[PDB]
């Protein structure tokens, strides 16, 4: 199928404590695969899945120096928007950026992406033409006239449709063994009597990967939801994900129901009748 | 500045058999700021060998963690999960339950 | 493969 990389990082001014807390991740789908976390023992890039330990000393000087210039590039910012914002200096504070890649089948870039949020918000983001800058504020729109004097746009580009693209590539291939499959999920359905008359039928998704999946409860065929009670989808803890769909239904007519799974691991959907 | 709360969600990695190793799970997401308190506790206890996941966010940028331990479940123990951010006034406790 | 965070493209 297509194929992502996203990288995520978050710096918070911690006052009196010590250095801003810097924490960045990197995932390829819904798999991580390198870690740098300044409250570590290590102060290096750290790896997370087994393909990326094949990468040379090289990858690793390089990775670790650019997340430690990520970090120091982040804390001056924090001092800066703290100006713009004539917000005081005793108060704790977040920047967060995502950017990355997406590749179709034909390993072909296909989407880039480059957003920063200040405080839980949206600050400033790339468009989709990979030209512009959305600018979400008045203090925005003072880094976004910063931006496009220094042409930052394009540096964001040539990284996007680059070495993003030419890392992801060789990602999926050093570990296509793992980034290449599907696990499709196994669909419990759980049986749970409310009183003597009503009872919730519990729809389960186990083991699946990746974690996009669709559940419905459906009466005689026809949808439910309205009343389905759906939690949102969550780790194992092993890379897989799990997912369920609860409807409360009229002790008797529990045989009406069927549970709908919709994965990109299996090659029909499912329909599963209690 | 936004404050945004967390939501808890407390299972098992695997389905719960007695007497079988397994991992007991809480997933915490949604929140705003990052800052977070999350315990797992065992008949009231808490568990000192509890690992997490790295600190990651959504869409929405909000922050999600995976807190983590390797447990052997009973008909008769009983774990819960215990939950604190600047959002909740007190600390919020979400029992195990396998059934969800 | 990260990005690079030190050229003024990325300051605020």
């Amino acid at each position: 199928g297509s194929h992502s990389m996203r990288y995520f990082f978050t710096s918070v001014s911690r006052p009196g404590r010590g250095e801003p807390r810097f924490i960045a991740v990197g995932y390829v789908d819904d798999t991580q695969f390198v870690r740098f976390d300044s409250d570590a023992a290590s102060q290096k890039m750290e790896p997370r899945a087994p393909w990326i330990e094949q990468e040379g000393p090289e990858y690793w000087d390089q990775e670790t120096r650019n997340m430690k210039a990520h970090s120091q590039t982040d804390r001056a910012n924090l001092g800066t928007l703290r100006g713009y914002y004539n917000q005081s200096e005793d108060g704790s504070h977040t920047i967060q950026i995502m950017y990355g890649c997406d590749v179709g089948p034909d390993g072909r870039f296909l989407r880039g992406y480059r957003q920063d949020a200040y405080d839980g918000k949206d600050y400033i983001a790339l468009n989709e033409d990979l030209r512009s800058w959305t600018a979400a504020d008045m203090a925005a729109q003072i880094t976004k006239r910063k931006w496009e004097a220094v042409h930052a746009a394009e540096q964001r580009r040539v990284y996007l449709e680059g070495r993003c693209v030419d890392g992801l590539r060789r990602y999926l291939e050093n570990g296509k063994e793992t980034l290449q499959r599907t696990d499709p999920p196994k669909t419990h359905m759980t049986h749970h009597p409310i009183s003597d008359h009503e009872a919730t039928l519990r729809c389960w998704a186990l083991g699946f990967y990746p974690a996009e999946i669709t559940l419905t409860w459906q009466r005689d065929g026809e949808d439910q939801t309205q009343d389905t009670e759906l939690v949102e989808t969550r780790p194992a803890g092993d890379g897989t994900f799990q997912k369920w769909a609860a409807v409360v239904v009229p002790s008797g007519e529990e045989q009406r129901y069927t549970c709908h799974v919709q994965h990109e691991g299996l090659p029909k959907p499912l329909t599963l009748r209690w | 500045m936004i404050q945004r709360t967390p939501k808890i969600q407390v299972y098992s990695r695997h389905p719960a058999e007695n007497g079988k190793s397994n991992f007991l799970n809480c997933y915490v997401s949604g929140f705003h700021p990052s800052d977070i308190e999350v315990d797992l506790l065992k008949n009231g206890e808490r568990i000192e060998k509890v690992e997490h996941s790295d600190l990651s966010f959504s869409k929405d940028w909000s922050f999600y963690l995976l807190y983590y331990t390797e447990f052997t479940p009973t008909e008769k123990d009983e774990y819960a999960c215990r939950v604190n951010h600047v959002t909740l006034s007190q600390p919020k406790i979400v029992k195990w339950d396998r059934d969800m | 493969e990260v990005d690079n965070a030190t050229r003024f493209a990325s300051v605020y």
